[PDB]
């Protein structure tokens, strides 16, 4: 009746063999109910396979799915150019019945160390009531990254609110931006404001900071 | 050929199109009398009616809706039973024929000689081109006795309406011409007089007459207001049986005949089930078998034993409301030899309702239907598994009758399938209805059919459309095989022959009867190969068998 | 090409109610039934309820039950998506889908667009996002304007009157639990013409007609 995917994120590069999962929360039927889907951004899911080891018509032979258990296995071939989305499944068994939490893949054309800055909130937004430290990641790969505050060195948590650009159209690489959001109450009381990258291209998370009232 | 059969596929869009029209085409060109539901809608404009051209009579309603030609020729229509009717109001409905946003869309009526709407109202709506249709003393149409005088009618066009004819007396017209002029005959006639031919009394017609007449006998009559039997529009076609009146044994009566829907006939016409009462069905009535009688008929008679059991299918009791077969019924039908009602297959028939935990259909399922041999109402495939690449679960399959037609016309319909052959091998008789099969991309073995000789009337006719192009199929190498007689199979190899070209063993054609040679002797029997009796010795080259039995052989 | 299209892509103030539209075609169809699922931004797949074409029977999943009514429309083909009582929560894309099959849901109307928040209208106050000695990996620099707290969408910037359209990344726009977007609006430049370079943002709110513009500096 229910379902859980991992990973929300694997990455390809061209010719490879690729897997994502899902996990069956019940002897499900029986066997066919489970399908996956292909999701573009910004427009319509499509259905990709079902029956787990059945394609339609008009979704291509790089793809077939699989089951073993109560668990699901989407396979592709050789990956290529147009695969960058998010695919969820689903085990379309009795009713109500689940979908999942999404595995979503992307062509890594070669890895980008993300960009790390910081900047402090502006001295007119800071007498208008309210702040904004923002923290830009800048060109990485993949859109998968982790993006932290440690206020003081203590983990922030609900106070921010991250966005990820639209693939560019010419180098493969994203941007992210984190927003942590407080008052004019709070700000005035710390002093570090600190922003660790941990991303699947830098040896080690990355750390920036700054401080506040130092320009 | 008078009587053709109705439509009842309402104002739902035609399921193929392209076929559509042919399909009317054949239903009644050539039909007078129509025992229902005269449905012409939908028609474009490039469009010639000119088999309607015929009907007189048409017992159901009379439904015209979304058409577009400007013109239906319904000229000869007399009367309108209403025995069923349109919305169960309207012996006759006029809607939407005008344009979906000088133009088309129905212009005239034309009915001028539609005298009798035996019951139900008239409904006449959104015709933007339609004119004298409120000019029309609907009130002399509805019989007497019609306490379903009810009408409701549009006046709105976007076209302004010519004067009527001058050679018109009132301003009362079908159409513009003079021959349209409305011509009355039941208000303008003379007294208790239902129908008459004019304000004079000597131009009354007979009670048993309905539609007016050219003369004062039921044999002078337009109509008939129960049975045209032989001429002679009657209250009761003689029964087939008479009363001494004082003992009472009753030796047959010679002269008597069989109701058949309007008519008076002596013999109960094909599919048609004659009766002990005296009637013609397609139902037996309750505790009856349907025997196979001393002659060729079907025929209805008692029970004395509470009847062997006797299988179902959808429109027909417990499934009367039932549709599609499903995991969850598909089981009644194992063990059934005649399934009386119909079977379909719709997409939900393969995935079920999760809403109702009901399984999808698996194609190891229909090997229940393989026990199967005549269906007494229609066929409907429109999903079948990818897989199963033929209609073989039927391969037993013998006849279809089609006393029930899908979308009234159809007794067997194929759409939009992935078969690759159809493979009915046993298939026979088409005993009524029309054949339709389209939009099967992969579907060889077609045209290889000699459909001709499964119909069973002249109405009837195989129509396809959409399938697998039939000469890129000897594209691929596809077609009869040779021991498959006057090069007719339903798909490959010498199991789907039609008729075997010299002999059969089992389901497998073949050349000759090992009646010298094969591995056991055999011997010839209607053409079937049978085997001998095991101990009646190998002759070294000659004849070793003389039949089945243990003693006709040798030793 | 079978189709569905849908409508009624608004917004909405919470506690009121949207009948979406999805005139299905090119297929019969009452023969499959017809299903809606809900996608709110940056997380996933949810589903509403069912609706056999053919004779109206439902399931409205527990999440949503007596808040959706969901309706055939056999004679002009249509499936509508009646739901009440929203809220901020319920703000989501409302695809429509059939089953054919075989079974899951394989064709897909566009979706629709489904906004939930009480709010007029209202321009957002730029401010700058200067860069120093925190914001320069190497010789390359950062410099933005912090776009905030506006309504309704959309919003449209520019960099330097244009001329600057390298580097530049506009993310879409996060709405606050407050009820109101927010942006962020950067450019990377060779951290050699921070003073030689002027560096401002034009910013654009039509449905306000504020037109900003931030000179950034260190």
């Amino acid at each position: 009746q229910s379902v859980l995917t991992q990973p929300p994120s694997a990455s390809g590069t061209p010719g490879q063999t690729v897997t994502l999962s899902c996990s069956g929360s019940r002897t499900n039927a029986g066997r066919d109910p489970v399908s996956w889907y292909q999701q573009l951004p910004g427009t319509a899911p499509k259905l990709l396979t079902s029956t787990a080891p059945q394609g339609p018509s008009g979704v291509p032979d790089r793809f077939s799915g699989s089951k073993s258990g109560t668990s699901s296995s989407l396979a592709i071939s050789g990956l290529q150019s147009g695969d960058e989305a998010d695919y969820y499944c689903t085990v379309w068994d009795s009713v109500p019945g689940a979908s999942v939490f999404g595995s979503g893949t992307f062509l890594t054309v070669t890895v980008a160390a993300p960009s790390v800055f910081i900047f402090p909130p502006s001295d007119e937004q800071l007498k208008s009531g309210t702040a904004s430290v923002v923290c830009l990641l800048n060109n990485f790969y993949p859109r998968e990254a982790k993006v932290q505050w440690k206020v003081d060195n203590a983990l922030q948590s609900g106070n921010s609110q991250e966005s990820v650009t639209e693939q560019d159209s010419k180098d493969s690489t994203y941007s992210l931006s984190s927003t942590l959001t407080l008052s004019k109450a709070d700000y005035e009381k710390h002093k570090v404001y600190a922003c660790e990258v941990t991303h699947q291209g830098l040896s080690s998370p990355v750390t920036k900071s700054f401080n506040r009232g130092e320009c | 050929t008078q009587v053709c059969t109705g439509t009842d596929m309402k104002l739902r869009l035609p399921a193929s199109p392209e076929t559509h029209l042919d399909m009317l085409r054949h239903l009644y060109q050539g039909c007078q009398v129509v025992q229902g539901n005269l449905e012409l809608t939908y028609l474009p404009t490039n469009a010639s009616l000119s088999f309607l051209q015929d009907i007189q009579e048409v017992q159901g309603y009379v439904l015209i809706a979304h058409n577009q030609v400007r013109q239906v020729p319904l000229q000869r229509l007399r009367i309108v039973r209403g025995t069923q009717l349109f919305e169960d109001n309207y012996a006759l409905a006029v809607l939407d024929n005008g344009d979906p946003l000088s133009p088309g869309g129905l212009r005239e009526l034309q009915l001028r000689s539609l005298t009798e709407i035996l019951k139900g109202g008239v409904l006449i709506q959104r015709n933007p081109q339609l004119c004298y249709q409120d000019t029309i003393l609907w009130k002399d149409i509805f019989h007497k006795n019609n306490q379903l005088a009810l009408t409701l009618i549009d006046t709105n066009r976007s076209r302004a309406c010519h004067p009527c004819s001058p050679m018109c007396k009132g301003s009362r017209c079908w159409g513009e011409s003079s021959e349209d002029c409305q011509s009355l005959t039941r208000t303008v006639c003379a007294g208790g007089c239902a129908r008459c031919k004019g304000p004079l009394p000597t131009d009354c017609c007979h009670e048993q007459c309905a539609a007016g007449c050219t003369g004062p006998k039921h044999s002078d009559c337009l109509a008939c207001l129960h049975f045209n039997h032989s001429g002679i529009c009657e209250l009761h076609c003689p029964a087939l049986v008479t009363y001494n009146t004082d003992t009472f044994e009753s030796m047959p009566n010679p002269e008597g005949r069989y109701t058949f829907g309007a008519s008076c006939v002596t013999a109960c016409p094909y599919n048609y089930l004659s009766t002990d009462v005296g009637s013609c069905t397609l139902v037996c009535p309750l505790h009856n078998q349907e025997v196979t009688a001393e002659d060729g008929t079907q025929r209805c008679e008692k029970c004395s034993k509470p009847c062997a059991r006797v299988c179902y299918g959808l429109g027909m009791e417990h499934l009367r409301e039932v549709r599609a077969v499903t995991s969850a019924n598909i089981q009644e039908f194992a063990g059934c030899k005649k399934i009386f009602g119909s079977l379909a297959f719709l997409p939900e028939s393969f995935d079920g309702d999760p809403a109702s935990n009901t399984a999808p259909l698996q194609p190891e399922q229909l090997q229940v239907f393989e026990t199967l041999e005549e269906i007494t109402g229609y066929l409907y495939i429109s999903a079948w598994p990818d897989s199963l690449p033929d209609l073989s679960v039927f391969q037993n399959l013998q006849v279809i009758r089609g006393r029930i037609l899908h979308n009234g016309a159809y007794s067997l319909t194929l759409q939009g399938l992935g078969i690759s052959w159809l493979g009915l091998r046993s298939l026979r008789e088409l005993g009524s209805g029309l054949a339709l099969i389209h939009h099967n991309t992969h579907l060889c073995f077609v045209h290889t059919v000699p459909w001709d000789q499964l119909f069973r009337n002249p109405h009837q006719a195989l129509l396809h459309t959409a399938n697998r192009p039939e000469d890129e199929c000897v594209g691929e190498g596809l077609a009869c095989h040779q021991l498959c007689a006057r090069g007719h199979c339903w798909g490959p190899g010498p199991t789907q022959c039609v008729n075997c070209s010299q002999f059969l063993r089992g389901q497998e054609c073949v050349e000759e009867c090992r009646v010298l040679q094969g591995l056991p002797r055999e011997y010839v029997n209607a053409r079937h190969c049978l085997p001998c009796h095991p101990e009646c010795q190998p002759q070294n080259g000659s004849v070793t068998c003389f039949g089945p039995e243990a003693d006709q052989c040798v030793a | 090409e079978v189709q569905l299209v849908q409508s009624g892509g608004g917004l909405k103030v919470p506690g009121g109610s949207v009948k979406v539209s999805c005139k299905a075609s090119s297929y019969t169809f009452t023969s499959y039934g017809i299903s809606w699922v809900r996608q709110a931004p940056g997380q996933g797949l949810e589903w509403m309820g069912d609706v056999n074409t053919y004779a109206g029977n439902t399931n409205y999943a527990q999440k949503l039950q007596g808040r959706v009514t969901m309706t055939t429309d056999t004679g002009t083909s249509t499936a509508y998506m009646e739901l009440r009582s929203l809220r901020s929560d319920d703000a989501a894309v409302y695809y429509c889908a059939r089953d054919r099959g075989y079974y899951a849901f394989d064709i897909w109307g566009q979706g629709t667009m489904v906004t939930v928040s009480s709010a007029s209208t209202k321009g957002p106050s730029v401010f700058p996002l200067a860069p120093s000695s925190k914001s320069t990996s190497g010789g390359t620099a950062a410099l933005g304007c912090l776009v905030k707290d506006y309504f309704p969408e959309p919003v449209t910037v520019s960099w330097n009157s244009g001329a600057l359209t390298s580097g530049v990344h506009t993310f879409p726009a996060v709405l606050q639990s407050s009820g109101l977007y927010s942006l962020s609006s950067v450019v990377t430049v060779p951290s050699s013409s921070l003073g030689t370079q002027t560096y401002i943002c034009n910013v654009n709110h039509k449905p306000s007609n504020t037109k900003v513009d931030k000179k950034v500096e260190p």
